RNA sequence: AUAUACCGCCAUCUUCAGCAAACCCUGAUGAAGGCUACAAAGUAAGCGCAAGUACCCACGUAAAGACGUUAGGUCAAGGUGUAGCCC
């Protein structure tokens, strides 16, 4: 049996997201990509290197934001701008929001040596898709 | 000195209630059938038991044959008869008491 | 101070009279025995709890007692002529094909139910869940037949008796009563028996919800005044 | 490696190793498992080892009008919050290691006698609450399946009961015992039966009846008697309201047919108003107590029969030997008439 | 060291169609069982199949394939519980 991302079916009490409900083989079907650049794109170089920074953003927002995250980040690359597009919950103070953003922004911009951005999107509570 | 007066306060009343000052005890024993003897008491050179009895677990409980409402608690009010002590968990020593009290 | 008024006058008045809708009128045992209701099955199939009800067997055939019928008949429809007053939901069963469309169409005239067909497990005693938590069952289930195809008691007569419905029902010499709340010894195989007891109950929950209104209407009249 | 790192969840869900060919068929005799604890429970976003004082982060942004600078507990400001989270944690795991004390049923380890409290509230708003709820049997009953092979399943028998004659019982079936438990007690309060009680404490009569193998013998107690009866039999009385009345079980002691053959009995009692009526006699009541005044229990509610009833010189009715051996003082048992706690 | 503590990713039946919460009913309220369409106690969320999608079609081939089975494989992908080593 196939074990790979699927969230196997429970009693019906585990909520789960969009994004954890549809198993690799709906990818480009019914879910899209969480990361988009050029890397993979025929004649592109560099993927391995976006890879390595794509799997860093995503355990540092993790951790820099704990508790926080609603769902998994979509990373989006433009040029040299780097943009983390974030769903997070609306339990920390509005000013802790801006901190980390500010503090994150500014760390990741040296880090990779580009202009990054953080987009939040906030919401009451994790949006369930269905219940396993 | 005056011990009918516990009965009829507040600490009395929120402890016990309406029901007598043994509804809750239960004796701690090995099988189904109990020792047809509670033990010889609860109170050992100044030092009580795990599972003191019902008159022993409270000390403001004072066996006297002025505290009539207290003794009521120990004899049966369809017969008049007293309790044996395993009915109620009383010690030996304090169902004696009861008894020559209540007499 | 005015609740306790109305119910007394509206709900409580006709329990004082032993007729109160006249439904003696509405039937005979001339009537009842030229729509061949005294007409039973064979002795073969008698069930035993049907004897008291029994006139006798005529060449092997049983005969319904037709005195004993019109005392009970009287009874039901009295039931079912004040349950209808107090607006209580009758629901009418039976699995006859024969008389389906003549039952559907019976309870669709008097303004109350029918259920024909296919009885699924668990529509009276498992209705929450089926319909919702707030659905309201039957007050009164007349059962115009008993039985269902396979010649045993339809399930509903366990299940009214389960959920407290009380029933009204035509028993031939081969059902069983004993559940029954308001048994009607009678013919259930022949059509002129079968559309006599459809017109008596229609009759009968048509004339109840009538006098309801006549009552509510009066008792409003003169309270303004 | 920062990159070999995984998330609590993944750690926990390893480390605990709930899911597993271990589990399947509990193919191991064990007894206390690890328990997932929340590490980021008592952690504040902004507080690190350094003692670093964030402005915005972990302290107010703003002090006195003006906005507040980066700042650094001193080295004994620090081991201060380091000591106070450690005693907030100790805090944390001694309460959690606390506990509140089960009150015991017929043995400390069996699950008869406890009280479940009282049936869950009716969708339309429908309530139990004067109902109590009392487990007579927990059995773990096994199934054989083709794929699963021994299956594990729990059946339980409860009771219920408002004290005042309304009272049923009702078996559960389920995988986990807490679902047997809300089964059984929630459909019980659909299947009570009322029990008629002479004076609202005993019953009516002698009751003597076998169902299926169990044969219960029950008589009727004046005030004060108790219930000297089985410890299933006491519990499913309380649940009526009996306070007084002697039983005793023969045959086989199946909880079960005990229960059923205990509810049957006690439905199919005759009352006093019932027996006048049927007889249409008045039913006159000899207490040695009160001596010979005649005491009229019950009187018929229609007409009142003029001819006695016939008095047969010698009844044709069958004796129970125990009750002719202890009348007679041939009955020497060392178990019965003990003394025993009041109930 | 322990895959007989596990996460992770899989083999296998599967070239299957079943799994099942919550209720209801039958068996005297036993382990258990629950269908007949000219129907007789089952109603069933959800999961799988199915349907959709990919490839050249609506075909085919891929993909998918539940719950469980074999303490099946892997502590030597990585991580990790327990135990052990630390000149
Ligand atoms: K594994
Ligand atoms: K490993
Ligand atoms: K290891
Ligand atoms: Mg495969
Ligand atoms: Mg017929
Ligand atoms: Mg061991
Ligand atoms: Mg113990
Ligand atoms: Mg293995
Ligand atoms: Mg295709
Ligand atoms: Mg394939
Ligand atoms: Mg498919
Ligand atoms: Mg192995
Ligand atoms: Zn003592």
């Amino acid at each position: 049996k196939n074990r790979a991302a699927r969230v196997r079916v429970s009693k019906g009490d585990k909520p789960v997201t969009y994004e954890e409900a549809h198993a690799p083989h709906y990818i480009a079907h019914r879910k899209g990509w969480l990361s988009l650049h050029t890397g993979n794109l025929d004649g592109e170089d560099h993927a391995a290197e976006r890879t390595v920074e794509d799997v860093f953003l995503r355990k540092f927002m993790w951790g820099t934001f704990p508790g926080c995250l609603a769902d998994q980040l979509v990373l989006k690359r433009r040029g040299n701008q780097l943009e983390i597009c974030a769903v997070v919950l609306r339990q920390l103070s509005p000013h802790k929001y801006y901190f980390l953003v500010g503090y994150s922004e500014t760390l990741l911009s040296y880090f990779y040596k580009c202009p990054v951005r953080l987009h939040l999107q906030t919401v009451p509570s994790k949006v369930v898709y269905k219940y396993l | 000195d005056e011990p009918w007066k516990y009965l009829e306060s507040e600490e009395y009343q929120e402890r016990y209630g309406s029901r007598p000052v043994w509804a809750d005890y239960r004796r701690n024993h090995k099988g189904g059938v109990p020792p047809q003897r509670t033990r010889k008491t609860c109170i050992r050179r100044n030092k009580v038991v795990g599972n003191p009895c019902p008159i022993c677990r409270d000390h403001k409980l004072h066996v006297d044959f002025r505290n009539v409402k207290l003794l009521e608690q120990f004899v049966c009010a369809h017969t008049g008869i007293i309790f044996y002590a395993p009915y109620t968990g009383v010690c030996v020593k304090q169902h004696k008491r009861l008894t020559q009290a209540i007499q | 101070e005015d609740s306790t008024d109305f119910n007394d006058k509206i709900l409580n008045e006709p329990l004082k009279h032993s007729d109160f809708f006249n439904v003696k009128e509405l039937f005979s045992v001339r009537s009842l025995f030229d729509a061949r209701v005294h007409l039973g099955h064979k002795a073969g199939c008698r069930h035993r709890f049907m004897e008291p009800y029994i006139f006798g067997s005529r060449l092997d055939h049983d005969i319904i007692d037709l005195e004993q019928t019109a005392t009970h008949l009287q009874l039901a429809l009295n039931f079912t002529a004040h349950m209808a007053y107090r607006k209580g939901i009758i629901l009418f069963i039976s699995r006859n094909r024969q008389f389906s469309y003549l039952i559907e169409n019976m309870a669709r005239d008097c303004g109350e139910y029918a259920h024909t067909r296919y009885f699924r497990g668990g529509m009276l005693t498992n209705a929450r869940l089926l319909f919702g938590p707030t659905v309201r069952l039957p007050d009164l289930i007349i059962f115009l037949h008993t039985l269902n195809n396979i010649f045993e008691p339809h399930v509903a007569v366990r299940d009214a008796a389960k959920m407290n419905i009380p029933t009204v029902g035509i028993v031939d010499t081969n059902c069983n009563p004993c559940l029954i709340t308001y048994p009607v010894p009678g013919n259930d195989d022949s059509p002129l028996a079968v559309h006599l007891y459809c017109r008596l109950f229609q009759t009968a929950i048509t004339r109840a919800k009538e006098k309801r209104q006549q009552v509510e209407a009066l008792y409003r009249l003169q309270g303004q005044k | 490696s920062f990159f070999t790192k995984l998330t609590a969840d993944e750690l926990w869900k390893g480390a605990l190793a709930e899911t597993g060919a271990g589990a399947k068929k509990g193919r191991g005799k064990r007894t206390k498992k690890k328990k997932r604890k929340d590490l980021n429970r008592g952690q504040i976003i902004g507080e690190g080892r350094y003692g670093f004082l964030w402005p915005g982060l972990n302290v107010p942004l703003m002090k006195n009008g003006a906005v507040q600078t980066i700042a650094q507990r001193s080295k004994e400001e620090q081991e201060k919050v380091e000591a106070d989270m450690i005693q907030q944690r100790e805090e944390w795991d001694r309460k959690k290691k606390m506990k509140v004390k089960r009150e015991r049923g017929w043995s400390g380890n069996s699950w008869g006698g406890i009280s479940l409290g009282p049936p869950d509230p009716g969708p339309c708003g429908e309530t139990y609450e004067d109902f109590d709820t009392r487990i007579l049997e927990v059995r773990n009953v096994f199934t054989m399946t083709a794929k699963e092979g021994r299956k594990k399943s729990i059946r339980v028998l409860v009771a219920v009961g408002n004290g005042k004659g309304a009272a049923g019982f009702s078996i559960g079936k389920a995988t986990d015992r807490m679902d047997a438990f809300r089964k059984a007690k929630n459909r019980a309060v659909h299947h009570l039966h009322y029990i008629e009680r002479y004076e609202d404490h005993t019953i009516f009569h002698d009751i003597s009846l076998r169902f299926k193998r169990t044969h219960i013998k029950m008589k009727k107690q004046p005030k004060g008697y108790g219930l000297r009866c089985h410890r299933a039999i006491i519990t499913i009385c309380r649940l009526i309201g009996i306070k007084d009345m002697y039983a005793k079980v023969s045959g086989s002691i199946n909880m079960l047919s005990l229960t059923q053959g205990l509810f049957r009995g006690l439905s199919r009692q005759e009352t006093h108003q019932q027996l006048a009526d049927k007889k249409g006699l008045h039913v006159v009541e000899i207490r040695e107590e009160c001596g010979p005044l005649p005491i009229v229990v019950a009187s018929p509610r229609g007409p009142l029969r003029k001819d006695p009833e016939p008095e047969d010189e010698v009844p044709d009715v069958k004796l129970d030997w125990e009750d002719v051996k202890t009348a007679q003082g041939m009955k020497r048992s060392v178990w019965s008439n003990l003394k025993r706690a009041a109930t």
